[PDB]
């Protein structure tokens, strides 16, 4: 089964925070 | 739809991928793929992002669907200290804590894993 911590592992975790969108 | 995710509402959707940074118009491979948003917070990823198959993306946006930080368990509401190993229904992404499963879940499932709702 998927869970949260599966979960942050499969996408990688966002783009750096100064990159990201306002 | 669930009776407290009915009219509950939702987050203005951030036009951007968190994960890649593009928009609807421009995903990893350079191909136009509609977003889906959280709809707490309105943070937003491409599903080939999120790493979701076709089907689940078919039914998260007919859903009050909630990013991975946000997940609340569909049963009690809470988030709390079992957070982390929360289970994703790999239908509908709804989270469940393994104690508020129907039946209770002393282990972790093995595989994919279809919730209450679904099942
Ligand atoms: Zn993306
Ligand atoms: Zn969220
Ligand atoms: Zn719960
Ligand atoms: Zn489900």
């Amino acid at each position: 089964a998927r869970t949260k911590q599966t979960a942050r592992k499969s996408t990688g975790g966002k783009a750096p925070r100064k990159q990201l969108a306002t | 739809s669930l009776p407290h995710e009915k009219d509950k509402p939702v987050a203005e959707p951030i036009p951007i991928c968190d994960f890649c940074l593009g928009t609807k118009e421009q995903n990893r491979e350079k191909k136009p793929e509609e977003l889906i948003s959280c709809a707490d917070c309105g943070r937003s990823g491409h599903p080939s992002c999120l790493k979701f198959s076709p089907e689940l993306t078919v039914r998260v946006k007919a859903l009050r669907w909630q990013c991975i930080e946000c997940k609340t368990c569909s049963s009690c509401r809470d988030q709390g200290k079992n957070a982390d190993n929360m289970l994703f229904c790999d239908s509908c992404d709804r989270g469940f804590h393994m104690e508020c499963c129907d039946p209770p879940l002393t282990r972790m499932p093995k595989g994919m894993w279809i919730c209450q709702i679904c099942r």
